[PDB]
């Protein structure tokens, strides 16, 4: 019974670990996108200025 | 069981079949496109045991079965097995009778004609469906993604179709179709892992490698730098547990397989790769089309779930594209599950009620009607 | 051992669930930061476009 | 073999290269415009094996080669491969060194100027030819056909230009360049054969479809009537034997490929076809020119081989052409070889020996000189 | 000791080891790939007795030895045992110390790294060979067989390679590692002879069955009619003399064993067998390659010595193959010895003198060098 609950609890660990890994992969994907977007938001803010400068010029 | 004669939607590929009803958000059940058969002599008597197994039954009992896929490279070659898959799909898990519901099936635009014709015949003759429609995978992906214009790069298990669409219309002269797919990447991974001391040559072994691929493999953004490290250090290896307790680790092979999408020569294929064909699908369209296709590279199908693939596909085409112009990729969490989603959307459109073939016109014309009525 | 492994299987259900929940929060955090940076990068891309329109003008 | 320092003549398209000695009625050597390269890793040693193969070498060992051509839609894009083709054609097959012979190369009048400059530069700098001339393909087609007046519809592999000439004079305002040629007709056929269940995408496969087109296809005097029968009866299918012993049968696809000449929309082109350009080039010619060009519309180059094309074209032009006037298409035996033959006729005229760029004028000015010296 | 510093050649399979010097037309000696060890307690004293016996010593003293094979389906897993076999080979039968001569060893390229790395290391570090070269079995077989193009079927003791070669190039995507070999045929025969009342379960018994197989078995081009009679009549049984004077007769079992190569299900293997595997390797190659491989199926390795095998293979492939085409098998007397013969040929080619790893490059790079210098 404990083993059956263990198997299910382990299954939950696996399902939850599955989700953990999936979220981790999504976390990293999103975080990697965050980072590329941090780079883009800054490059874009810089472009906001390069373009603003093209307008000023 | 439904309160309307809603169409049934069955996204039947060379991998898994996703099925449910039109108007929903997701399939009710998914099934391997497999019919399994024992390769052993029975010894005990009164054990049940089928002559043939279908879908998930075939996969669950696979320890002694040889498993066959009725669909290869997007086309049904074995329609007796598809009748079994559809019987299972409809009556065992969705638990619906197509006799009371229209049914929508899917295929690539240059999928050989026998596919849509046999799909039409099975549903009208064995299921006696009141209506049929065979839909375009790119169309379905565009509805799911919220676009009417873009390149649909559908790199799934069967074929890569890669068709440019503008304002909802085909630009067929620019379809950069390619006989390179997820199934070849699986075959490559079986071979490259064999080289590591883990041979994978039987059906059970093939299903395990496909599972390994889906969880461990990636394409990355920069192959040469990724391999310079992966080939030099164990820090990039990842383990996988096999059903019998064996543990396999994969190093640079983890991405060298998937890389075949960008370097087809790895498996002996003569091809520019999926990113050059994506680029050419845009380039081969008229100059006043190109700007909208560059801004809308639509990713769908399988293999779209490899880490680094959306980022890499945009990098590879923007690198071939002209300067000044902005080139963008669309790669939503609905990638690959876009064909089924599009089926639900399309089946349910009021304007699509003029596209469905009824079990009237069918009898006068026969299954060849699909070539007069669908696309 | 089994009760201890149930406690561990359950601990792992809790740990993997706990961690996957932490990742859901980290994921939502980076997703929201991504959305912020994307919105920011997009606001900048929109400014870049306003300037591009003005650059062209 | 040659016993005199006659001019060499060589016509070069995206299809094939024809060459021989001026004064004859045929090229003495014909090679594919192809340079082949191996795409495999060698394992045996002492096997010979080239870095590159040219012309017939490229096709003979093609099983493991990727095959590329240097000329696209009328222009040279790869001068290095043209040098290899000419080196082989002149020194190995014709057994002649151009250093001792003037050489005549060809293009239609709207061909981008870079093509004439490259033809001039390669022969003067890598072959050390004592003299050069670049002639108009329409000029040579009319010489081969026995005409001074007529419209040359050069439906070759790359581009069709449809150039009108009256009394030996250009009517350049009326040249209706068309983006439809034999290479596109091959692509159409590859897609329609895919619909029949035979995918042809790799080099060996692309060569097969080109060969199928050349041997099995015809235009069809009446497209719709030919299709009504071809689509209904297997008696109109022609069986082609594939290199590995397998066969492919082709039905209405047999004529739908060349039909693109009358239906360019088949490959996504915004045009009615070769008969439309035939009609527009004459339509824009002077009202007192038209009668002589309508009675002498001239087929030249390849794709004219279609035993359906002779009647198909005269019917299509006659239908658009004025009454009272005799409307006629000349479809001479000097087809697919008319430019080379015309080249021999021009190159050997006594009146043409003052038309040569010498290898004096060339070095003083550079290759741009061809733009002032030829036409 | 020789009249030249010729390379020594040793072909080490999972069955037997063939060895001699490069430039000869035969190995000087053949040894079983066996290291034997006593399984009994000594009773007498001053009896000599080794800890282990190798090759022919291992077989001659086998009455009380357990006999192990250091090579597992082409992979050396026990390199201490191979070093002892090699020392015996080089010093007792060839009578040449490797210190003064380059050495060529062979493997399938399908072998998962460890074999070529350890083979290279043993010769450089325990024998101090001045140079090394690990060769491809398909290459060696084609040189021995007089071919540059064809498929090598080396169905020997370990693994079947079935690798296609075109113009000296590998076509690696078409190579199918097959887990069906001469060693499995022996195990099958031990079990079916047990059914007849002659159990074979020990080392001595395994060696007897291998000897029975080699001398009594055949495959038959038509196994069905052959078994209908062989299983019905004693007139088709062949007597074999067992080491102790007892006699075993074998009937349909004689061919039933070899038949496993065409009926792999007999040993529990999920495979189509060697004829279909060969066919698929042909099929997987390009369409302009397929015809040259169909006409050039080349037998090598072991089991290719069974009566009816050249005809059995040619007929099975012909049945799978398309019409018009002629399917042919080359089956030289250099069978089973062909990899060794190829080693002699390859080691001696002038175009292969730059392929050798020197005992300098080896130490600077280590054994991983085999991946940069050999193939």
């Amino acid at each position: 019974i404990i083993e059956s609950d263990l198997e299910r609890a382990e299954e939950r660990a696996e399902l939850s670990e599955g989700k953990c890994a999936e979220l981790e992969e999504e976390l990293k994907t999103v975080t990697n996108n965050l980072k590329s977007l941090e780079a883009q938001a800054e490059k874009y803010s810089q472009k906001e200025d390069r373009y603003e400068e093209e307008i000023k010029v | 069981d439904e309160d309307e004669t809603t169409a049934l939607v069955c996204d039947n590929g060379s991998g898994l079949v996703k099925a449910g009803f039109a108007g929903d958000d997701a399939p009710r059940a998914v099934f391997p496109s497999i019919v399994g058969r024992p390769r052993h002599q029975g010894v005990m008597v009164g054990m049940g045991q089928k002559d043939s197994y279908v879908g998930d039954e075939a996969q669950s009992k696979r320890g002694i079965l040889t498993l066959k896929y009725p669909i290869e490279h997007g086309i049904i070659t074995n329609w007796d097995d598809m009748e079994k898959i559809w019987h299972h799909t409809f009556y065992n898990e969705l638990r619906v009778a197509p006799e009371e519901h229209p049914t929508l099936l899917t295929e690539a635009p240059l999928n050989p004609k026998a596919n849509r014709e046999k799909m039409t015949q099975i549903m009208f003759e064995t299921f006696n469906v009141p209506a049929m429609y065979v839909a375009i995978q790119a169309v379905l992906s565009l509805y799911a993604s919220g676009r009417t214009t873009g390149i649909v790069l559908d790199s799934g298990d069967g074929v890569t179709h890669n068709v440019p669409i503008y304002e909802g219309y085909a630009l067929p002269h620019a379809i950069m179709r390619l006989d390179l797919a997820g199934r070849d990447l699986t075959d490559y991974l079986m071979k490259i892992l064999t080289e590591r001391g883990y041979s994978f040559v039987t059906t059970a072994e093939r299903e395990i490698v496909r599972d390994i691929k889906e969880k461990l493999c990636y394409v990355a953004l920069d192959f040469e730098n990724e391999m310079a490290t992966a080939a030099s250090s164990s820090s990039l290896e990842k383990s996988y547990e096999l059903p019998d307790g064996q543990v396999i680790t994969i190093g640079n092979e983890r991405f060298r397989c998937p890389e075949t999408l960008f370097q087809p020569s790895f498996i002996g294929m003569e091809s520019a790769g999926i990113h050059e064909t994506t680029y050419n699908s845009i380039m081969k369209c008229d100059i006043d089309i190109r700007k909208d296709l560059y801004a809308n590279n639509v990713m769908s199908g399988g293999t779209t779930m490899y880490p680094g693939i959306a980022d890499r596909m945009q990098k590879e085409i923007t690198a071939l594209a002209p300067s000044t112009m902005k080139i963008k990729i669309i790669a939503p969490p609905e990638r690959k599950y876009s064909v089924w989603i599009g089926g639900s959307i399309l089946a349910s459109l009021s304007t699509f009620q003029q596209m469905w073939i009824t079990k009237q016109e069918y009898d006068e014309a026969g299954p060849s009607i699909v070539h007069r009525k669908c696309f």
